[PDB]
Protein backbone atom coordinates (compact mmCIF):
# COMPACT_ATOMS: atom_id res chain seq x y z
CA UNK A 1 0.00 0.00 0.00
CA UNK A 2 0.79 3.56 -0.49
CA UNK A 3 1.61 5.69 1.15
CA UNK A 4 2.15 3.91 4.77
CA UNK A 5 -1.19 5.32 6.06
CA UNK A 6 -0.39 3.85 9.30
CA UNK A 7 2.11 6.04 10.41
CA UNK A 8 2.46 9.42 10.97
CA UNK A 9 3.36 12.07 8.04
CA UNK A 10 5.81 13.35 10.04
CA UNK A 11 7.71 9.74 10.79
CA UNK A 12 7.23 9.10 7.20
CA UNK A 13 8.76 12.13 6.07
CA UNK A 14 11.72 11.39 8.36
CA UNK A 15 12.10 7.88 6.43
CA UNK A 16 11.73 9.59 3.10
CA UNK A 17 14.77 11.67 3.97
CA UNK A 18 17.05 9.20 5.07
CA UNK A 19 16.34 7.58 1.95
CA UNK A 20 17.50 10.65 0.18
CA UNK A 21 20.38 11.78 2.27
CA UNK A 22 21.74 8.00 1.59
CA UNK A 23 21.24 8.23 -2.32
CA UNK A 24 22.40 11.95 -2.33
CA UNK A 25 25.98 10.58 -0.99
CA UNK A 26 26.57 8.16 -3.65
CA UNK A 27 24.75 10.10 -6.70
CA UNK A 28 22.46 7.75 -7.39
CA UNK A 29 21.87 7.93 -10.88
CA UNK A 30 17.47 6.51 -12.39
CA UNK A 31 14.98 4.66 -9.94
CA UNK A 32 15.50 2.87 -7.10
CA UNK A 33 14.31 2.34 -3.89
CA UNK A 34 15.52 2.29 -0.37
CA UNK A 35 14.04 -0.24 2.34
CA UNK A 36 13.44 -0.02 6.04
CA UNK A 37 12.12 -2.03 8.71
CA UNK A 38 10.18 0.07 11.24
CA UNK A 39 9.73 -0.64 14.91
CA UNK A 40 7.91 1.85 17.06
CA UNK A 41 8.83 4.96 15.81
CA UNK A 42 12.83 3.88 14.59
CA UNK A 43 13.60 2.61 11.31
CA UNK A 44 16.59 0.64 10.16
CA UNK A 45 18.06 0.63 6.60
CA UNK A 46 18.20 -3.16 5.15
CA UNK A 47 18.46 -2.69 1.49
CA UNK A 48 18.43 -0.47 -1.77
CA UNK A 49 16.76 -2.21 -4.74
CA UNK A 50 18.85 -0.37 -7.44
CA UNK A 51 16.02 -0.99 -10.43
CA UNK A 52 12.13 -0.59 -10.33
CA UNK A 53 9.54 -2.62 -8.48
CA UNK A 54 6.83 -4.49 -8.99
CA UNK A 55 4.81 -2.18 -6.61
CA UNK A 56 6.21 0.95 -8.33
CA UNK A 57 2.43 0.89 -9.78
CA UNK A 58 0.35 2.48 -6.22
CA UNK A 59 3.57 5.27 -6.03
CA UNK A 60 2.81 6.55 -9.67
CA UNK A 61 -1.26 6.33 -8.89
CA UNK A 62 -0.60 8.42 -5.33
CA UNK A 63 2.06 11.31 -7.01
CA UNK A 64 1.06 11.39 -10.89
CA UNK A 65 4.41 10.32 -11.48
CA UNK A 66 5.45 8.23 -14.43
CA UNK A 67 7.95 6.17 -13.07
CA UNK A 68 9.16 4.05 -15.99
CA UNK A 69 8.94 6.69 -18.50
CA UNK A 70 11.60 8.57 -16.26
CA UNK A 71 13.44 5.74 -15.95
CA UNK A 72 13.80 6.06 -19.97
CA UNK A 73 13.62 9.81 -19.89
CA UNK A 74 16.85 9.47 -17.02
CA UNK A 75 19.18 7.28 -19.25
CA UNK A 76 18.83 9.87 -21.93
CA UNK A 77 20.79 12.15 -20.30
CA UNK A 78 17.22 14.35 -18.98
CA UNK A 79 17.04 16.53 -15.98
CA UNK A 80 14.32 15.70 -14.05
CA UNK A 81 13.03 19.56 -13.43
CA UNK A 82 13.15 20.95 -16.48
CA UNK A 83 12.79 19.07 -19.15
CA UNK A 84 11.11 15.27 -17.75
CA UNK A 85 9.16 18.36 -15.22
CA UNK A 86 8.80 17.14 -12.17
CA UNK A 87 8.59 19.30 -8.81
CA UNK A 88 10.30 20.23 -6.51
CA UNK A 89 10.25 17.77 -3.52
CA UNK A 90 7.84 19.64 -1.28
CA UNK A 91 5.57 20.07 -4.71
CA UNK A 92 5.16 16.21 -5.41
CA UNK A 93 1.59 15.44 -4.67
CA UNK A 94 0.30 13.38 -2.45
CA UNK A 95 -3.31 12.20 -4.18
CA UNK A 96 -5.09 9.77 -1.70
CA UNK A 97 -4.08 6.04 -1.65
CA UNK A 98 -3.32 3.07 -3.57
CA UNK A 99 -3.41 -0.86 -2.82
CA UNK A 100 -1.89 -3.72 -5.00
CA UNK A 101 -2.30 -7.09 -4.96
CA UNK A 102 -0.93 -9.52 -7.16
CA UNK A 103 -3.44 -12.16 -8.74
CA UNK A 104 -1.27 -15.20 -9.39
CA UNK A 105 -2.48 -19.30 -10.13
CA UNK A 106 -1.54 -20.06 -6.44
CA UNK A 107 -3.51 -22.34 -5.09
CA UNK A 108 -4.38 -21.71 -1.45
CA UNK A 109 -5.61 -24.98 -0.73
CA UNK A 110 -2.74 -26.62 -1.69
CA UNK A 111 -0.18 -25.06 0.22
CA UNK A 112 -0.09 -22.17 -2.90
CA UNK A 113 1.43 -24.35 -5.31
CA UNK A 114 1.22 -22.85 -8.69
CA UNK A 115 -1.39 -24.06 -10.62
CA UNK A 116 -0.90 -24.78 -14.31
CA UNK A 117 -3.79 -25.25 -17.68
CA UNK A 118 -5.72 -23.64 -20.09
CA UNK A 119 -7.36 -20.42 -18.60
CA UNK A 120 -10.91 -20.77 -20.39
CA UNK A 121 -11.93 -17.51 -19.21
CA UNK A 122 -10.43 -14.51 -18.16
CA UNK A 123 -13.15 -10.98 -17.74
CA UNK A 124 -10.91 -8.66 -16.13
CA UNK A 125 -12.70 -5.55 -14.58
CA UNK A 126 -12.48 -1.43 -14.46
CA UNK A 127 -14.00 1.05 -13.42
CA UNK A 128 -13.27 3.99 -11.58
CA UNK A 129 -10.28 3.66 -9.18
CA UNK A 130 -8.69 0.30 -11.28
CA UNK A 131 -5.60 -0.18 -12.55
CA UNK A 132 -4.42 -3.54 -14.19
CA UNK A 133 -1.06 -4.27 -15.25
CA UNK A 134 -1.82 -7.68 -17.19
CA UNK A 135 0.92 -10.49 -17.40
CA UNK A 136 0.12 -13.76 -18.80
CA UNK A 137 -3.84 -14.39 -18.49
CA UNK A 138 -5.83 -14.26 -21.41
CA UNK A 139 -8.65 -16.74 -23.04
CA UNK A 140 -7.06 -19.99 -24.41
CA UNK A 141 -3.34 -19.29 -22.38
CA UNK A 142 -1.53 -22.24 -21.51
CA UNK A 143 0.03 -21.40 -17.87
CA UNK A 144 3.67 -23.16 -18.17
CA UNK A 145 5.29 -24.41 -15.06
CA UNK A 146 8.56 -22.69 -16.22
CA UNK A 147 8.29 -19.12 -14.95
CA UNK A 148 6.27 -16.99 -12.23
CA UNK A 149 2.33 -17.87 -11.56
CA UNK A 150 1.56 -13.91 -11.84
CA UNK A 151 -1.91 -13.67 -13.73
CA UNK A 152 -2.47 -9.75 -13.57
CA UNK A 153 -1.48 -6.94 -11.08
CA UNK A 154 -4.25 -5.05 -9.68
CA UNK A 155 -4.65 -1.92 -7.88
CA UNK A 156 -7.24 0.10 -6.58
CA UNK A 157 -6.65 3.96 -5.59
CA UNK A 158 -8.99 6.98 -4.17
CA UNK A 159 -8.60 9.64 -1.94
CA UNK A 160 -9.61 7.71 1.08
CA UNK A 161 -8.00 4.20 2.37
CA UNK A 162 -11.23 2.32 3.00
CA UNK A 163 -12.67 3.19 0.03
CA UNK B 1 26.01 12.26 -19.69
CA UNK B 2 27.49 9.36 -21.36
CA UNK B 3 27.69 9.86 -25.35
CA UNK B 4 25.26 7.98 -27.67
CA UNK B 5 22.43 8.60 -24.65
CA UNK B 6 19.94 9.34 -27.88
CA UNK B 7 17.58 6.66 -28.66
CA UNK B 8 14.86 5.54 -31.23
CA UNK B 9 14.23 1.82 -30.12
CA UNK B 10 14.42 -0.16 -27.02
CA UNK B 11 14.48 -3.70 -25.95
CA UNK B 12 13.49 -5.36 -23.03
CA UNK B 13 15.30 -8.03 -21.65
CA UNK B 14 12.63 -9.90 -19.53
CA UNK B 15 9.21 -11.12 -19.90
CA UNK B 16 5.58 -10.59 -18.69
CA UNK B 17 4.35 -7.98 -17.02
CA UNK B 18 7.21 -5.73 -16.78
CA UNK B 19 8.20 -5.96 -19.90
CA UNK B 20 4.32 -4.89 -21.26
CA UNK B 21 4.51 -2.10 -19.02
CA UNK B 22 7.84 -1.18 -20.42
CA UNK B 23 6.62 -1.25 -24.06
CA UNK B 24 3.83 1.27 -22.71
CA UNK B 25 5.81 3.46 -21.67
CA UNK B 26 8.64 3.69 -24.45
CA UNK B 27 5.62 3.53 -26.64
CA UNK B 28 3.99 7.32 -25.54
CA UNK B 29 7.62 8.00 -25.43
CA UNK B 30 7.63 7.73 -29.34
CA UNK B 31 10.52 4.96 -28.97
CA UNK B 32 9.71 1.19 -31.11
CA UNK B 33 10.25 -1.15 -28.79
CA UNK B 34 11.57 -4.76 -29.17
CA UNK B 35 10.98 -7.88 -27.32
CA UNK B 36 13.03 -11.34 -26.27
CA UNK B 37 11.24 -14.69 -25.71
CA UNK B 38 12.42 -18.03 -24.83
CA UNK B 39 10.61 -21.00 -26.76
CA UNK B 40 8.46 -22.35 -24.23
CA UNK B 41 7.45 -18.36 -23.56
CA UNK B 42 6.41 -18.16 -27.42
CA UNK B 43 2.95 -17.06 -26.24
CA UNK B 44 3.82 -14.40 -23.44
CA UNK B 45 1.71 -11.58 -24.60
CA UNK B 46 4.99 -9.51 -24.60
CA UNK B 47 6.15 -11.26 -27.18
CA UNK B 48 3.51 -9.41 -29.13
CA UNK B 49 3.54 -6.04 -27.65
CA UNK B 50 6.73 -4.92 -29.18
CA UNK B 51 7.23 -3.68 -32.71
CA UNK B 52 9.75 -6.24 -33.30
CA UNK B 53 10.79 -9.68 -31.21
CA UNK B 54 13.55 -12.34 -31.04
CA UNK B 55 13.31 -15.52 -29.98
CA UNK B 56 16.35 -16.25 -27.45
CA UNK B 57 18.45 -19.04 -25.54
CA UNK B 58 17.95 -21.65 -28.29
CA UNK B 59 18.56 -24.84 -26.69
CA UNK B 60 18.97 -23.76 -23.10
CA UNK B 61 16.26 -24.07 -20.42
CA UNK B 62 13.80 -21.31 -19.90
CA UNK B 63 15.04 -19.22 -17.44
CA UNK B 64 18.47 -19.62 -18.55
CA UNK B 65 17.30 -17.92 -22.16
CA UNK B 66 16.46 -15.47 -19.70
CA UNK B 67 19.85 -14.47 -18.08
CA UNK B 68 21.63 -15.69 -21.67
CA UNK B 69 23.43 -12.45 -21.28
CA UNK B 70 25.43 -12.18 -25.15
CA UNK B 71 22.03 -13.70 -26.68
CA UNK B 72 20.47 -10.69 -25.15
CA UNK B 73 23.18 -8.50 -26.65
CA UNK B 74 23.37 -10.01 -29.62
CA UNK B 75 19.89 -9.23 -30.46
CA UNK B 76 20.04 -5.25 -29.34
CA UNK B 77 22.89 -5.04 -31.78
CA UNK B 78 20.97 -6.96 -34.73
CA UNK B 79 17.77 -4.65 -34.35
CA UNK B 80 19.22 -1.72 -33.95
CA UNK B 81 18.12 -0.93 -30.54
CA UNK C 1 -20.06 16.29 6.60
CA UNK C 2 -21.03 12.45 5.24
CA UNK C 3 -19.80 12.36 2.04
CA UNK C 4 -16.85 14.12 2.34
CA UNK C 5 -16.34 16.00 -0.03
CA UNK C 6 -14.18 19.31 0.34
CA UNK C 7 -15.17 22.95 0.02
CA UNK C 8 -15.53 24.60 -3.27
CA UNK C 9 -11.87 26.06 -3.83
CA UNK C 10 -10.57 23.00 -2.08
CA UNK C 11 -12.15 20.82 -4.96
CA UNK C 12 -8.86 18.92 -6.59
CA UNK C 13 -7.52 19.48 -10.44
CA UNK C 14 -5.44 16.95 -11.19
CA UNK C 15 -3.80 16.75 -14.76
CA UNK C 16 -6.34 16.07 -17.62
CA UNK C 17 -8.43 13.03 -19.35
CA UNK C 18 -9.61 12.20 -21.96
CA UNK C 19 -12.29 9.57 -23.22
CA UNK C 20 -13.00 7.47 -26.16
CA UNK C 21 -15.72 5.98 -26.74
CA UNK C 22 -14.99 2.52 -29.08
CA UNK C 23 -18.05 1.48 -30.99
CA UNK C 24 -18.74 -0.86 -34.11
CA UNK C 25 -19.73 2.16 -36.35
CA UNK C 26 -17.64 1.00 -39.26
CA UNK C 27 -15.73 4.74 -40.39
CA UNK C 28 -15.50 3.49 -43.98
CA UNK C 29 -19.23 2.53 -44.23
CA UNK C 30 -20.75 5.87 -43.02
CA UNK C 31 -20.29 4.96 -39.75
CA UNK C 32 -23.30 2.34 -39.68
CA UNK C 33 -22.43 0.11 -36.20
CA UNK C 34 -21.69 -3.25 -37.50
CA UNK C 35 -23.12 -7.01 -35.59
CA UNK C 36 -21.77 -10.04 -35.54
CA UNK C 37 -19.66 -12.35 -32.77
CA UNK C 38 -16.87 -10.50 -30.99
CA UNK C 39 -13.89 -13.32 -31.91
CA UNK C 40 -11.31 -11.64 -29.89
CA UNK C 41 -11.07 -9.33 -27.50
CA UNK C 42 -7.76 -8.09 -25.75
CA UNK C 43 -7.80 -4.74 -23.20
CA UNK C 44 -5.23 -2.25 -22.60
CA UNK C 45 -4.70 -1.98 -18.86
CA UNK C 46 -1.65 0.47 -17.08
CA UNK C 47 -1.00 3.39 -15.53
CA UNK C 48 -3.38 6.23 -16.53
CA UNK C 49 -5.91 4.25 -17.96
CA UNK C 50 -9.53 3.62 -16.84
CA UNK C 51 -11.76 0.80 -18.95
CA UNK C 52 -15.75 1.47 -18.29
CA UNK C 53 -16.43 -1.46 -20.66
CA UNK C 54 -20.20 -2.35 -22.28
CA UNK C 55 -20.43 -5.46 -24.34
CA UNK C 56 -17.63 -6.07 -25.82
CA UNK C 57 -16.27 -10.02 -24.75
CA UNK C 58 -14.71 -13.07 -26.50
CA UNK C 59 -17.89 -14.60 -27.98
CA UNK C 60 -20.60 -11.68 -27.60
CA UNK C 61 -22.79 -11.27 -30.02
CA UNK C 62 -23.46 -7.74 -31.19
CA UNK C 63 -26.88 -7.42 -31.90
CA UNK C 64 -28.63 -4.42 -34.63
CA UNK C 65 -31.03 -3.58 -31.24
CA UNK C 66 -28.83 -1.30 -29.37
CA UNK C 67 -26.09 1.62 -29.39
CA UNK C 68 -22.97 0.64 -30.82
CA UNK C 69 -20.35 0.93 -27.48
CA UNK C 70 -18.07 -1.77 -27.25
CA UNK C 71 -16.10 0.29 -24.15
CA UNK C 72 -14.86 3.51 -23.05
CA UNK C 73 -11.74 3.90 -22.48
CA UNK C 74 -10.54 6.71 -20.80
CA UNK C 75 -6.50 8.61 -20.04
CA UNK C 76 -5.44 10.62 -17.24
CA UNK C 77 -1.97 11.87 -16.76
CA UNK C 78 -0.56 15.34 -15.06
CA UNK C 79 -0.06 16.63 -18.66
CA UNK C 80 -2.04 17.09 -21.63
CA UNK C 81 0.54 15.97 -23.94
CA UNK C 82 0.76 12.47 -22.27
Amino acid sequence: IAPAVGLSPDFRNEICEAAVKLCKNVGYVNAGTVEFLVKDDKFYFIEVNPRVQVEHTITELITGVDIVQAQILIAQGKDLHREIGLPAQSEIPLLGSAIQCRITTEDPQNGFLPDTGKIDTYRSPGGFGIRLDVGNAYAGYEVTPYFDSLLVKVCTFANEFSD
Amino acid sequence: VPRGSHMKKLLVANRGEIAVRVFRACNELGLSTVAVYAREDEYSVHRFKADESYLIGQGKKPIDAYLDIDDIIRVALESGA
